[PDB]
RNA sequence: ACCGGCGGACGGCUCAGUAACACGUCGGUAACCUACCCUCGGGAGGGGGAUAACCCCGGGAAACUGGGGCUAAUCCCCCAUAGGCCUGGGGUACUGGAAGGUCCCCAGGCCGAAAGGGAGCCGUAAGGCUCCGCCCGAGGAUGGGCCGGCGGCCGAUUAGGUAGUUGGUGGGGUAACGGCCCACCAAGCCGAAGAUCGGUACGGGCCGUGAGAGCGGGAGCCCGGAGAUGGACACUGAGACACGGGUCC
């Protein structure tokens, strides 16, 4: 399970890509989009990473993600399941149209060993 | 979906073989079945030709008139009868037809719940 | 297999009323929704085009109508699918022209010259008569205009009455009512651009229309529908009907 | 009063809604003259016309038939065998799109 | 080669004049355009640069040929009316 | 290039299905809806919020698609007044052949608008002129929905068919009236003048033939109806349950 961790800064609008093989992996499986986590958890010295002075009290918010398949991660479905759901709006739907509705596929909030990317915004 | 169209028997008795699909047009909605409650609930539909609707599923108030065109706001306490369903009474259903009785004494429906989203009664003398 | 509104017009299908060759081409220009109906308009296209000749392609006539040269009612009209219909006036300034559209002994539509001064009178006659939203009085007339007036001159319009108005000020200039000895001309049907005095008004049951008998100069009498006796004078025409 | 036909209105009132004499109902459209030949239906009678068909070929008529099942209100009290006018009105029921208006005579 | 001029008529709406002729002439080709033009506008006193032919049209067993042509008030509602197509053929426009 | 508006429901193709108010004709809707367009009478007041594009970082073999920041509108939301609907009591002002219609006065309630936005020419500014615009009300106009009378094949080696079936009362739903649906009350309704069932078929204007009566066909053009591999469903829109849109077998 090699995750491509992307940090997201929101006082500066800038993303920067972090590759985890395995042991910080597992604390990541099983939480739920909108949960915090403490940066130092992650051994992310996001301080030097983004040259920097954050704070001792950053905080990682994990917000979606993505698969091996690439289909993405609807923060609304229960469950580390992949379902088919009819979409007409949100994440995993790009509309095009007026009112149209058309059949996707997604996974739950919950993150699983098939996630490939997550998504981080910093929380100070 | 609820259709409204021609029946599929003769006024003869024989039988009617439909020669086209059933048309958007011709649809109806599902009963709007207006329940006392505490607080009244209403929605808003859009009908043929964009036209609206308010459609009430709860009834808290009715406003009730006396022979004299005074109207009372008054609250809904229990349905007495409905001849329009022999359960609407039992399971305080209101309709166009029932009878209530609020805090002013009985009255009788005259208006249409669920097709203007309001509940009008005459005083019984 | 039909979901919704046309938007063609084939020519074979088109109006019986119209001076137009039903076999030269495949389409119509489709008129949009106006003043007068279906039968007793034509698009302002076939008026600059094949009728008064001022252009030969559509394309030409578009610019010319674009340009803002047409006079309709008194008001410049742009777009080519206008509907144009009976006892309209149609106004050419920069050639100082002015027709006014009236039907054929036939039924179809023709231009007939008219004077400048007489130009500037449209006869309207009272479709129906209602109340509105206060104390007024609303006047429909034939070609689906509205005119609006008070309560106390409630008694002096009526139904089937003639409205002499000034475009493009849309001013009242006279009344002309239906009665007996009015100068009536027919608009449509068997009898259609004859012309007459009023001599009888036959009523009868149900929603079956009324019948007017007319008495033309020479003294022949014909029948026709009150709707369609068209009043455009008292004793003599005001306007010139030929 | 008069509600667009020229007959004599019946004697006495009723209370039924779609009486065009004597309610909201609205007469329109065609008028026809039968005899009634049922009267089984609560507030209904089917209304029989006889009209002759001629066929172009042989040169010859034909006798047909006309049944029309029409509303009859209170008031207005058709039995079997009598001769009634009957109007066209609005769909009331499935197969009732007329209303009688006046007993012509009565059997 | 000789024209007879028919018709002509004066459009106000559009700035121009029509002109209907007729060329008549014994057996001989088809009159050209640029010679039927030339005559035309040295017979009419017309401007050369605001004159379009708009067709020499011959028939069957006839030395009539009829021809319809437009002279305009100005070279910039001329360009502004006309297609290109006509001016082209007419050589208007160098293409 | 993107947001945003309109259109994409017309046109084009086929005759499968359908013996039916599908089609032809005459009438009705006083029982109903309609963007575009026309006329008249009115209005445009105060606030608020996202996000596309773009930038950083991607994921996915593709098809597609995630996270973070920064923005505008004729984008979206809220408040205010006009306006819309229901009902009760009074006067009769209007059209109609006839008012459950329209108008006026009180009463109880629900719902509830806009874009003074854009362009040009002047004007020191202010302000002005013009062009295309936005919202509400009453009418039209355009395209339809629904209903009625009459008319147009063969089989009796098919004689009985019908049970929401026929009608009523009270309601629901619809844009609209209606057993269209629902709850109860009755036994009604169709039929040898051929019901029911079965065979065949898109209907008409028309065409082929004959001296005519008549017989036969009704693909090409026009009008109307259905279908988009066979079925069944819904979203957006004035209009579709939609040939080059959507969901399931
Ligand atoms: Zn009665």
């Amino acid at each position: 399970a090699t995750f491509k961790l992307v940090i997201s800064d929101p006082k500066s609008g800038i993303a920067k890509q972090v590759e985890i093989t395995g042991a910080e992996t597992e604390k990541l499986i099983g939480k739920r989009i909108g949960d915090q986590i403490p940066a130092k958890e992650l051994n992310i010295n996001l301080n030097e990473l983004f040259g920097k002075e954050f704070p001792e009290d950053v905080k990682l918010e994990i917000r979606g993600g993505t698969d091996k398949d690439g289909f993405p991660m609807r923060p609304d479905i229960h469950g580390p399941r992949r379902v088919r759901v009819l979409l007409s709006k949100g994440p995993g739907f790009r509309p095009k149209e007026k009112g149209e509705r058309r059949k996707k596929t997604v996974r739950g909030n919950t993150i699983s060993p098939e996630i490939v990317q997550v998504n981080v915004k910093l929380v100070y | 979906a609820i259709w409204q169209g021609r029946s599929l028997k003769k006024p003869s008795g024989g039988r009617i073989v439909l020669a086209r699909k059933k048309r958007k047009r011709e649809l109806g909605r599902e009963p709007s079945n207006t329940r006392v409650a505490e607080q009244d609930k209403r929605k808003i539909i859009r009908t043929y030709g964009g036209n609206r609707k308010v459609r009430l599923t709860a009834a808290a108030y009715a406003n009730v008139f006396d022979k004299s065109g005074k109207g009372r706001k008054v609250r809904i306490i229990r349905v007495i009868e409905n001849p329009a369903n022999r359960q609407f009474a039992r399971r305080n259903i209101i309709t166009k037809g029932a009878i209530i009785e609020t805090e002013i004494g009985k009255a009788k429906v005259t208006s249409r719940p669920g097709q203007d989203g309001v509940v009008n009664a005459i005083l019984l003398e | 297999a039909r979901k919704g509104p046309k938007r063609h017009l084939k020519r074979l299908a088109a109006p019986t009323s119209w001076y137009i060759e039903r076999k030269a081409y495949k389409w119509a220009v489709r008129p949009r929704p106006g003043p007068h109906n279906m039968r007793t308009s034509i698009p302002l296209l076939y008026i600059v085009r094949d009728y008064l000749g001022y252009a030969k392609t559509a394309r030409e006539a578009r610019k010319i109508l674009n340009e803002g040269k047409f006079l309709v009612d008194g008001r410049v009209r742009k777009d080519y699918k206008f509907p144009v219909g009976i006892m309209d006036v149609v106004s050419i300034p920069e050639t100082g022209e002015h027709y006014r559209v009236l039907p054929n002994r036939i039924g179809k539509l023709i231009l007939h010259p008219i004077s400048e001064d007489e130009a500037f009178i449209k006869p309207l006659r009272i479709r129906n008569k209602r109340m509105i939203k206060g104390a007024r009085v609303q006047l429909n007339f034939h070609d689906g205009t509205n005119h609006i007036v008070s309560i106390a001159e409630k008694d002096n319009y009526f139904t089937s009455y003639t409205v002499l108005m000034k475009v493009p000020e849309r001013e009242i200039l006279e009344v002309l009512p239906f009665e007996k000895g009015a100068y009536v001309f027919v608009t449509q049907g068997k009898n259609v651009a004859r012309k007459g005095r009023i001599v009888e008004i036959k009523r009868f049951p149900m929603g079956w229309p009324d019948v007017v008998t007319i008495e033309d100069e020479e003294g022949e009498l014909f029948d026709t529908l009150k709707e369609y006796a068209f009043v455009v004078g008292t004793d003599k025409p005001k306007i010139s009907l030929p | 009063r008069d509600i667009g036909l020229r007959v004599q209105p019946p004697a006495e009132k009723c209370d039924d809604p779609k009486c065009p004499w004597h309610g909201n109902l609205k007469i329109h459209g065609r008028v026809f003259e039968g005899i009634v030949v049922s009267d089984k239906p609560r507030k209904t009678v089917t209304v029989e016309r006889q009209y002759y068909f001629y066929l172009n070929k042989y040169e010859r008529y034909e006798l047909r038939r006309s049944k029309i099942h029409a509303h009859n209100p209170p008031c207005i009290n058709a039995k079997v065998g009598d001769k009634v006018l009957i109007a066209e009105t609005r769909p009331l029921s499935k197969t009732k799109h007329f209303v009688v208006v006046a007993v012509l005579e009565r059997a | 080669m000789e024209i007879r001029i028919k018709e002509i008529k004066e459009n106000k709406l559009i700035g121009r004049k029509e002109i209907y002729f007729e060329i008549y002439h014994p057996g001989e080709p088809t009159p050209s355009r640029k010679d039927v033009k030339g005559k035309l506008v040295a017979m009419l006193d017309l401007n050369p640069e605001t004159t379009v032919i708009q067709y020499i049209r011959s028939y069957f067993g006839s030395y009539i040929s009829k021809g319809y042509a437009k002279a305009y008030d100005s070279k910039e509602r001329m360009l502004y009316i006309e297609p290109e197509y006509i001016l082209i053929r007419d050589g208007l426009i160098e293409k």
